[PDB]
């Protein structure tokens, strides 16, 4: 269990550098819940001097009991050499992932659906919190498990499942690796009074997610199997470069009627050297191609 | 020089 | 969706071809186009028309200005300026999309006409009156 | 399309110079100039411009009777709408302490606090604002 | 820097 | 290349 873990707990890694073999080093855990490397991911890293260098990655960070407390992901290294600051992925982390991967083959991402941003001791003074650190509650978004829940804005999220929390950024990495329905609990802190609340994960779009490549356009299901209708458009991106402007409705492509993102996906599926789309500007049929 | 101690050709376009 | 396969019976190579062909006939123009849909032989009549948009060029008006197209408004209501080109001698004036120009050097300009009557006088600098927006401002050249 | 001539009766010598003379006079100054449009004459008097409450870029004022301080609107540019403020928006209060209008406000930011965490609310939800 | 071997949503 | 001696519009 990873959320026993304490700096000074003695870390063992293991792995295959540059392809000598399997080589074992030896540190300690330098610190927990680090993240920043790339603010997009979910990363609530362990950091370790247990030295770790090409080939590690994947490879295993166990306790004196041979134990998997994390994997080996990433360095930094200014050299490409390791100058005795790793980072490893939480087992319990892994945990979650895999075990969903097994069942489904992917994750079933799900969100507490709110806004908010780390908590320092500048906020915390405006705010007149005690605590210096946690998960700072922007906003609540309507229709979410957290608003059903009670959680209002300006508050502060302390503890995880009785696990308390380092930091925002790592409350995001725990939940976003928790299957979706997943039932917790959250310790929360508004106006100096402890809460407790119980939880459950939701279900929670872009033209990159269906064209593996094109950004700039958000588009989705019209009415019932009326076909895709793009909701906005942003300037200066791979999709308007096309023609792509939003209000447009995808009726079909080449020569496939299309009804909704499954169809449209199923066309795509084929991989065709060049895609022609019978979208509709107003009263207008129109059509677009790509490569 | 002096030293501290297309359109109209006079001028291209001031704010005042 | 239409596929155009002739022009005038003759056959067509390309789409590049076809606007050169039809580019160079005159407003009027009675012509006929073999197009194929659905597999099926189509023969059509047509009759070329004004171009309300980027109807034409400047440097065929301002002799030496490139980068941005334009044409009349409307019922005389001035030469409105379809579209500019980054980095050209039009835009390096100032010149930008929507503009619709009122007059010149104190003479009213309601279309192409007038405009280039006022350059034909050949005056040693040239204040369009333009309009952009709700705004009316001034362009000067040379 | 017009040509100024004069200001304040004295004869202008060139652009550059109109440029100068109104660029020392303090804001507020009313002038006269002198134009000359179409060949014809005109007089015009003038009063130089600068460039409820306003804060940081952001116009607002109060609503109704102490029911804080409504966004009336908001400027894209400017650093108010870089922290999210939009047109409409109705600050309950900031830091803790209740917002009944703008003078509730001010009373805060004379405290000067490192950072100022508002709470305003968009149609029926609740959300936060931070700053600096 | 670090290599491989604002109002965030959660 | 070539010297001097997309959805287009016809």
């Amino acid at each position: 269990d990873s959320d026993a873990l304490r700096v000074g707990d003695y870390t063992v890694a293991i792995g295959n550098p540059f392809g000598l073999g399997e080589t074992v080093t030896s540190g300690i855990v330098s610190a927990l819940g680090r993240s920043g490397l790339n603010a997009e991911n979910y990363e609530n890293f362990i950091q370790t001097d247990a030295a770790i260098n090409r080939g590690n990655a994947g490879g295993a960070l166990v306790n004196l009991n041979g134990e998997l407390i994390g994997i080996n992901t990433a360095i930094l290294a200014p050299d490409g050499g390791n100058i005795g600051i790793g980072f490893a992925i939480p087992s319990n982390m892994v945990k979650n992932l895999t075990s969903q991967m097994v069942e489904y083959g992917q994750v079933k991402r799900g969100e507490l659906g709110i806004m908010g941003t780390e908590l320092n001791s500048e906020l915390a003074k405006a705010m007149k919190v005690d605590a210096q650190r946690g998960a700072f509650v922007s906003q609540v978004l309507p229709n979410s498990s957290a608003a059903k829940a009670g959680i209002k804005a300006g508050d502060v999220i302390t503890s995880l499942n009785g696990k308390p929390i380092s930091s925002f950024a790592a409350l995001r990495a725990q939940v976003g690796t928790m299957p979706v329905g997943s039932k917790l609990t959250l310790g929360l802190l508004r106006d100096g009074k402890q809460v407790n609340v119980n939880l459950e994960l939701q279900q929670s779009v872009d033209s990159s997610s269906i064209f593996n490549g094109i950004e700039g356009a958000e588009m989705s299901n019209k009415g019932k199997d009326q076909g895709v209708v793009v909701n906005n458009v942003k300037t200066g991106t791979p999709a308007a470069q096309i023609g792509l402007k939003k209000g447009d409705v995808i009726i079909g492509a080449n020569q496939q009627a299309v009804k909704n993102i499954a169809e449209l996906r199923k066309v795509l599926d084929s991989k065709p050297s060049v895609l022609a789309l019978n979208i509709q500007r107003g009263d207008s049929t129109i059509y677009l191609l790509m490569q | 020089w002096v030293s501290a101690a297309d359109g109209s050709t006079d001028y291209g376009i001031l704010q005042i | 969706g239409d596929v155009i396969t002739s022009l005038n019976g003759k056959p067509i190579s390309s789409f590049a071809a076809l606007r050169a062909q039809v580019g160079t006939m005159p407003v009027g123009s009675k012509l006929t186009l073999g197009l194929l849909r659905d597999g099926k032989q189509v023969n059509v009549n047509l009759e070329l028309q004004q171009s309300s948009q980027n109807q034409v060029d400047s440097s065929s008006i301002f002799n030496g200005i490139e980068g941005a197209e334009m044409s009349n408004k409307g019922k005389d209501q001035g030469v409105v300026v379809n579209n500019v080109k980054t980095g050209t001698p039009a835009a390096q004036i100032g010149l930008k999309k929507g503009d619709v120009i009122i007059g010149a050097n104190q003479q009213a300009v309601k279309n192409i006409a007038e405009l280039r009557k006022v350059l034909d006088s050949k005056p040693s600098v040239l204040a369009l009156n333009i309009q952009r927006g709700d705004s009316t401002i001034y362009l000067l050249m040379q």
